[PDB]
């Protein structure tokens, strides 16, 4: 009509009913994969290709979205899993709760800008309550807060049941992992740890390795498989025949250097490998490549030599063996040497037969603990499954040792704030008061989809939920209701902080301020015109 | 080698579209999952918390209810062991008139029981035997666990109370106004003789109000309109003809000859002196009311509309010969005055706009007569229709109560009841019977089970807590759908009871239509034409 | 290998299929939402056909969208029924309806189970239904002024959402006159609506008699007299004309004195009627059937006026109108079965000619001739009064008022809201959920109207607390009012059977737990 734009244009109403009908797509998606109780879902890529997960942000990265109000769920989830490694589903779910809430306000002729205001004004209240009511120290609570974070982290995942012995394992490995550097502030640095998967022998039979392992197997079959007193040599260049670069020719006048010349090329890679080995060092790994010519020499030598090893492998090996990478033989001396305090050492390095393939495990590495893990299940979507909590775990147990505060699950913390919230929207205003108690209400999505999930009665144990939180709340001698959330094994409240069943505040902090950054950004939308592609 | 052939024989043989199965695997345990898809397909509608379901049809009409026979009819069964299932299920809405979902359901299980006996290592044959003998042993279980009977059909209060069980599975909510409702129809049209027919109560569904605006018609209602002046009479003489309300003709041609001017200035004149006597007749026999099946003539219309005659005009052929029973009047084919016999009467015949819709009510005062009707008010054609569903099924309890008073208790209490006597049946009986006759005990089990899941509850608390009083020695006790926990109570003491008959053909029937699919070993499906 | 129902099957179950069911009724209800009230707005529906519609009546409106979700077919059905049994409300249906549903979407989607809800929303349908009943005001003195005054304002309230709410006192007052001048029975049939394009609102008019459109006149007609002063008027069911005297009928003479004897026989056939009608004194002729061109000049000739081919309805009003009985036959023409009126007269009326039946006073019909710029206008018009007229009729019968604007949801919720607060706790969330959904109509009222329906949904929850149950939105003000004393009048079976029907519909829709659609 008047507006000559060539494209759609939605407006009003419509399209904040469309925006929060994709947001709610997205999170309905999902909701099925909270909690101890939640399920997995398949996934198939168009080809036949299965990915089996629980992960929401694995499933959000995965589905092929076409709207852009729930592209920001997807980016929301993706960005939970960034900063944070757990809650990619619950940041997803509370999200669109605040749409949906948010938007019946708007229905109701509350001002969007009044609404922002309000949940605005109810995330940092949220937060400020979590901090000073809800937190529980990792100090007060000892190792077994790091085994019940890894625990609670591993309920809804496929090493569930296992957890009792995940949970170990993950724990073991953030230890080990752990480093302190300059600025003597204690860092857990997570994806140091590496993850392989083979399938075969059942979870339980997943190993932890006091040290390294690599998808990498030897260069040649002459080569032995085993070493003990490992002197490791790390490299970043190529071992070949050497070629002159690219502005360097050689023209021949005189045939009788053409000999010299060729058997220089090989006598050149000959000489670096022979300074290498002369000073102790039986095993070799290389970024780069190892021409057969080479190969034999570590042969001759008895060596174990590894080739296009990957870059971070190889900085992570180094680091724990204390040796040097080296991407070239040259000292500021303009001579080329190799030293033997550039090694690192191991007490062990050998090609161990994984299923039916091969890698190698650099066992027992000075000047520094590393970790890997090697997972064991039945094919390879298992496997990754497995990853993909196991890493949700390590993150997990990295933020509960760098912030020392945990938050009580099974919901205990959004009845809390759904309490508080409603109490305290009292005092501002009254829109935005309308609006913090939405916010409120939004939060006890997360109980609701928790018991939905264990199939029972939502509305009765949510309300068993917000009443002892409410007495909590209310009288000075039971604050420890606080502690209080779902069993949902049961279908009855109980004390979480007594049964474990732990969160890094982080999470839920975070949590929130991306929902609530996610649900104003979609609300702040108006209108939308939609151009016709070219 | 990149392509198997057919094999010589019936395989090249067979026609292009057409199929062959044959063996335990393409016949019978194919036509097992099926019968088991349908039997999904009506669960979650069985029992008073059982949830309608919302049927669009190839003629994109649409049904909104909880009945299987319905649901099943307005489905497009096309595997043949469902459609054998369905058969069965129909033959008990024929037989009995409720328990399809109850012959679904237990054939079903039957069915389910009877795959996994043949995986274990029993042959058709032998669960078909033992399937057999513990039907018959159900059939001489059921007299034993009959706990009460009718004892009166004549009142109102006790028919009501016996009505209420079929007619709360359908229609949870409000079923004592229903069970009233049906009761005073049915005990209305109720003879001093022992015969009860269904189709003399009568259901008019007006679009208006709602389910508690419903009420019961000692008489008739047609949604129509009179044709003449006249709209209501007090001391109805009714007079009722097959034949239409105009002069009689030829059934060969007939031809007006005229030949003179005095004939034909005559004719027209002679026709309605003719028609005015036929009339006058009619009014001076003491008619005042005539109801044609045929069409209205004008002179005739003017002469009725003279002598304060009401007239109506049915057009059905059913809808005059109730009318016939309803007021005691004889159809006469011809235009003739009827004799004192031949007469009708009602204590008022009249025209009322019930809603948008206008009416023509031969209603008696007193509170019998030959027909009854039922005038249903709603807010929705659909919910109309349902409810007219549940009449039905209220109707045919009623009959099958005058058939056989005879009533065990519901909410799975006889179910239970004969899964215990029949599994401690088969633990008597030796040989590979036993499996079969265990497994047609646990079939039982499915009719609890699907009340509890509807209910809301787990079905395998509520079982195990059924067993255990009926082994304490309790037969009435079923399950209580007032409990949001698994609960049971004393079905008798609730007033929760089936119909002895009901339960008979339904466990006959299921137990016939599964043995006939377990008998089926090859199937030849024609191209679907 | 075979599979159980045909190919192309389409089955929706569980919990998304139920709040896909909602979420269709939100929109149905969404369709009219903008027509509730007098700040209402009008909807133009279009067909395949491209002739417009253009009404604020929900009924109309939702049988004009071609709804075809089986959940959403019931709002328009409840909406139908709405309209037969009461003849107003079917807006007011609807978007309780889709309000119920709403409001128990979110526990629907948390896995309440639907019998729950179904039972609350029949305990708050009864408890609401009875509180009607009960606070209903019944002025028990059975006076014809304060009847007439109570009957005018229940139309002028009716009549408060349309396109004649500008000459709403006039219409009611009319609308008051033609069902009190009705029969026991109050059929439709006998009031008359004539829509003649060309004209004001003000210039419609109800005449106190009948009127009809002429019909199809012959040669003669025009030398025929268009006024008589006290005629007798014969109704007759009657052909009058030269014709076959039957279609089986033969003639067969040998002799042209006998042909001459036939010719000149149908002449004094036709000639004998004619003579007939002349003696018995009337000097106004209609009939159902045609007059032809010989009988329009014969009773030219005799200054008689006569109409043939009058359609049935209007010689039936004609009839219980002027006093007469409709002939078939001509040979018993009585004073008893003459009709007679004080005036007729034919006359112009915005292009059309009309014949008049004026001036009597033993007069059972009536006949409202409304005149406007359109044909969906007078269209919208004959809509507006018939909402108008059914309200009048229902009062008629039974003057039990409640007040309007919103005013009795507003007293129920909070009646609701009061008795939810006394039950156990499952069934105290559902029926404070049927509480807060009925006041969608005081809503919606500020919503058309363009105020913060917030602010004044707080005025109305704290007046109604504080003692006053007929305060709801004053309109032209933006505030609230006493609208019993504003005389916003309703007829209790407004709301009765409105929140009968939305509570049907909404525990019919919240039953159905899966959807099968067969293919064509
Ligand atoms: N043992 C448990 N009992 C009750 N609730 C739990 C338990 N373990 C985890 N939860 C809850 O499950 C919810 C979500 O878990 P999950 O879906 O695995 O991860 P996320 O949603 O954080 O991606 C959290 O609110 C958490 O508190
Ligand atoms: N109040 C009640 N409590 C428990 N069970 C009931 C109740 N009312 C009916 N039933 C049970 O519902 C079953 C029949 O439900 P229905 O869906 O009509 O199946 P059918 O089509 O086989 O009659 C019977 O087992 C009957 O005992
Ligand atoms: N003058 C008025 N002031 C406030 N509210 C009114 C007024 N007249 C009617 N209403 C309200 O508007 C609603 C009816 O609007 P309308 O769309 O005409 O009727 P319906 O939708 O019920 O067919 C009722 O709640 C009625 O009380
Ligand atoms: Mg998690
Ligand atoms: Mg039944
Ligand atoms: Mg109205």
């Amino acid at each position: 009509g008047p507006l000559s734009v060539f494209g759609d244009r939605s407006t009003g109403e419509t399209i904040r009913s469309q925006n929060v009908m994709a947001a709610a797509s997205i999170a309905n998606i999902v909701k099925s994969s909270l909690g101890p109780v939640g399920l997995d879902k398949m996934l198939v890529d168009d080809i036949g290709d299965v990915t089996i997960t629980n992960d929401g942000a694995t499933i959000l990265k995965l589905l092929e979205v076409e709207h852009p109000a729930a592209k920001v769920l997807c980016e929301l989830a993706d960005l939970q899993d960034k900063e944070v490694g757990d809650g990619t589903t619950s940041v997803v779910i509370i999200a669109a709760e605040l749409l949906k809430n948010a938007d019946e306000l708007v229905k109701q002729k509350i001002h969007p800008t009044s609404v922002i205001s309000g949940y605005r004004l109810a995330c940092k209240e949220a937060v400020r309550y979590i901090n000073e009511n809800l937190i529980v120290n990792t100090d007060e609570l000892g190792r077994d807060c790091l085994i019940n974070a890894a625990k609670t982290s591993m309920s809804s995942k496929i090493i569930g049941i296992n957890g009792d012995f995940f949970a170990n394992m993950v724990v073991d490995a953030v230890l080990a992992i752990k480093y302190t550097d300059i600025r003597g502030q204690p860092r857990y640095p997570v994806n140091s740890v590496n993850i392989l998967k083979a399938h075969g022998r059942s979870q339980m039979e997943s190993m932890l390795i006091s040290g390294y392992a690599l998808n990498c197997v030897v260069g040649s079959q002459g080569m032995p498989k085993r070493i003990v007193n490992a002197k490791i040599a790390c490299l970043d260049f190529s071992l070949q025949k050497t070629k002159m670069k690219l502005g360097v020719q050689v023209v021949i006048t005189d045939p009788e250097k053409l000999d010299q010349i060729r058997q220089r090329e090989s006598d050149i890679t000959k000489e670096r490998i022979q300074k290498i080995l002369a000073t102790g060092a039986n095993v070799i790994l290389t970024t780069g490549g190892i021409d057969d010519m080479c190969l034999k020499y570590f042969v001759e030598a008895g060596a174990m030599a590894v080739r296009r090893v990957l870059k971070r492998d190889l900085k992570r090996i180094a680091k724990a063996s204390g040796a040097t990478i080296l991407s070239t033989l040259a000292n500021l001396e303009g001579e080329e040497t190799f030293e033997a305090a550039m090694l690192g050492q191991a007490e062990e390095v050998v090609q161990e037969r994984i299923c039916d393939d091969e890698l190698i495990l650099i066992k027992n590495t000075k000047a520094r603990t590393s970790a890997s893990i090697i997972l064991r299940g039945a094919n390879d979507f298992m496997c990754d499954e497995m990853e993909r909590s196991l890493h949700d775990a390590l993150c997990v147990v990295k933020r509960v040792l760098e912030s020392k505060s945990v938050v009580p699950g099974g919901g205990a913390v959004e009845a809390a704030l759904s309490i508080y919230l409603e109490n305290y929207a009292t005092s501002m205003g009254s829109r935005e008061q309308l609006a913090i108690a939405e916010f409120a209400r939004s939060l006890l999505v997360i109980p609701n989809t928790l018991a939905v999930n264990a199939a029972q009665d939502s509305t009765d144990l949510v309300a068993k939920l917000r009443a002892f939180h409410n007495e909590a709340q209310v009288n000075p001698e039971r604050k420890n209701l606080k502690w209080i959330g779902l069993d949902l094994s049961n279908g009855k409240p109980r004390d979480n902080k007594q049964a474990g069943v732990f969160e890094p505040t982080i999470v839920k902090v975070k949590s929130l301020k991306f929902a609530t950054e996610a649900a104003i950004t979609i609300l702040r939308i108006d209108d939308l015109i939609k151009l016709h592609p070219e | 080698a990149l392509h198997v052939p057919k094999a010589p024989g019936f395989a090249q043989m067979l026609k292009e579209g057409a199929k062959h199965f044959s063996g335990l695997e393409e016949a019978v345990y194919r036509n097992i999952q099926a019968c088991k898809e349908l039997a999904q397909t009506t669960r979650t509608a069985y029992g008073p918390n059982g949830m309608n379901k919302m049927v669009i049809n190839h003629l994109e009409k649409l049904f909104v209810t909880n009945d299987a026979a319905t649901i099943l009819r307005e489905l497009e069964v096309q595997h043949p062991a469902a459609k054998m299932i369905v058969m069965a299920s129909h033959m008990q809405e024929q037989e009995v008139g409720d328990g399809t979902n109850f012959v679904l359901v237990f054939a079903g299980a039957l069915l389910e029981l009877a795959e996994e006996l043949l995986r274990i290592g029993l042959s058709v044959s032998e669960v078909i035997e033992g399937y057999e003998i513990a039907c018959r042993k159900a059939h001489e279980i059921l007299p034993n666990l009959v706990c009460c009977s009718a004892k009166n059909l004549r009142d109102i209060d006790e028919v009501s109370s016996l009505l209420r069980t079929s007619i709360m599975s359908k229609q949870y909510g409000n079923e004592v106004f229903l069970a009233k409702l049906i009761a005073q129809a049915c005990v209305s049209i109720f003879p001093d003789s022992g015969h009860f027919n269904v189709d003399n109560i009568r259901v008019c569904k007006i679009l208006g109000s709602g389910i508690s605006s419903s009420s019961v018609l000692h008489g008739m209602v047609f949604k129509k309109e009179t044709e003449g002046d006249v709209t209501s009479v007090k001391d109805a003489k009714i007079a009722v003809y097959s034949c239409p309300f105009d002069g009689m003709i030829t059934e060969t041609k007939g031809t007006v000859l005229i030949k003179t001017a005095e004939e034909l200035m005559n004719f027209s004149k002679g026709e309605e002196n003719l028609m005015d006597a036929q009339v006058k007749a009619i009014a001076d026999t003491g008619a005042n009311v005539v109801v044609t099946g045929g069409k209205v003539a004008d002179m005739a219309l003017h002469y009725a509309n003279k002598y304060n005659i009401m007239l109506v005009r049915l057009n059905s052929k059913w809808d005059l010969r109730r009318l016939c029973k309803t007021v005691g009047a004889t159809a006469l084919p011809r235009l003739t005055p009827p004799v004192l016999e031949e007469m009708g009467h009602c204590d008022s015949v009249y025209l009322s706009e019930v809603g948008d819709t206008q009416v023509v009510v031969f209603k008696h005062e007193k509170e019998d007569g030959a027909i009854s009707t039922i005038v249903l008010r709603g807010s929705t054609d659909n919910l109309m229709d349902d409810i007219e569903r549940a009449v039905d099924d209220g109707v045919n309890t009623f009959k099958v109560l005058t058939r056989d008073k005879r009533l065990v208790p519901g909410g799975g209490a006889t179910e239970i009841e004969l899964a215990k006597q029949i599994t401690s049946y088969g633990e008597t009986c030796p040989g590979l019977e036993q499996y079969a006759i265990k497994k047609f005990a646990e079939a039982f089990e499915a009719i609890p089970r699907a009340l509890a899941e509807n209910s809301g509850v787990k079905a395998n608390e509520v079982i195990s807590k059924l067993y255990a009083v009926h082994q304490e020695g309790n037969k009435n006790v079923g399950l209580d759908i007032e409990a949001e926990v698994p609960a049971v109570k004393d079905m008798l003491e609730a007033g929760i009871l089936d119909t002895y008959l009901g339960k008979y053909w339904a466990i006959k029937l299921a137990t016939n239509a599964a043995v006939t699919v377990l008998r089926v070993d090859q199937i030849i499906m024609a191209k679907p034409a | 290998p075979v599979i159980l129902l045909k190919e192309g099957t389409d089955s929706s179950q569980g919990i998304p299929q139920l709040v896909s069911n909602i979420s269709a009724c939100q929109v149905i209800a969404e369709a009219v939402r903008t027509t509730l009230g007098p700040r209402g707005m009008d909807k133009l529906i279009v067909d395949g056909r491209g002739k417009a519609t253009i009404s604020n009546d929900g009924a109309t409106i939702l049988k004009l969208l071609d709804v075809v979700h089986p959940a959403a077919k019931t709002l328009v059905d409840i909406a139908k029924s709405q309209d037969a049994e009461v003849g107003d409300g079917t807006t007011s249906v609807t978007l309780l309806a889709a309000e119920f549903l709403k409001q128990v979407k979110p526990y629907v989607e948390e896995g309440l189970h639907p019998q729950i809800i179904i039972r609350a929303f029949r305990t708050a349908t009864q408890l609401a239904v009875n509180k009607i009943k009960e606070i209903a005001v019944t002025v028990k003195k059975a006076d014809k002024v304060e009847q007439r005054k109570l009957l005018e304002k229940c139309a002028m309230t009716a009549l408060s959402s349309k396109l004649i709410s500008q000459q709403k006192a006039f219409f009611a007052k009319m609308v008051v006159d033609a069902v009190m001048m009705l029969d026991d029975l109050l059929q439709l049939k006998m009031i008359g609506i004539k829509k003649v394009q060309g004209g004001a609102l003000e210039d419609s008019q109800l005449v106190a008699g009948v009127a009809f459109k002429k019909t199809f006149s012959y040669a003669g007609f025009e030398m025929q007299p268009k006024k008589y002063h006290n005629p007798k008027i014969a109704l007759l069911n009657v052909e009058l004309e030269l014709k076959a005297e039957k279609d089986n009928a033969e003639i067969r003479v040998h002799t042209v004195e006998d042909y001459q004897a036939i010719v000149d026989a149908e002449w004094n056939i036709l000639y004998d009627k004619l003579e007939k009608i002349h003696h018995s004194g009337a000097k106004v002729v209609l009939s159902k059937l045609p007059i032809g061109d010989v009988a329009t000049q014969y009773f030219a000739d005799r200054d008689m006026f006569c109409a043939g081919r009058v359609p049935e309805e209007d010689l039936k009003r004609t009839m219980m109108a002027c006093g007469g009985s409709i002939q078939t036959s001509v040979n018993a023409l009585s004073a008893d079965v003459l009709g007679r009126c004080q005036v007729f007269e034919e006359t112009q009326i915005g292009g059309e000619r009309y014949n008049f039946f004026t001036g009597c006073p033993k007069a059972k019909t009536c006949t409202f001739i409304l005149r406007g710029g359109a044909e969906q206008f007078m269209e919208e018009t004959e809509r507006s009064l018939h909402d108008a007229i059914m309200i009048v009729r229902r009062a008629i019968k039974n003057d039990s008022v409640v007040a309007g604007g919103g005013a009795i949801e507003m007293e129920l919720s909070k009646y609701l809201r009061d008795y939810s607060r006394t039950i156990p706790g499952k069934q105290q969330l559902l029926i404070g959920a049927y509480a807060k959904a009925l006041e969608i109509i005081p809503r919606q009222l500020c919503d058309n109207a363009g105020f913060d329906a917030t602010n004044i949904l707080n005025k109305l929850r704290a007046r109604h607390a504080q003692g006053g149950t007929w305060y709801g939105v004053d309109i032209n003000n933006e505030d609230i009012a006493d609208n019993f004393e504003a005389f916003v009048w309703e007829p209790a079976m407004v709301r009765i059977n409105a929140l009968t029907a939305a509570s049907e519909a909404a525990c019919l829709i919240v039953s159905v737990d899966e959807t099968i659609k067969n293919p064509r």
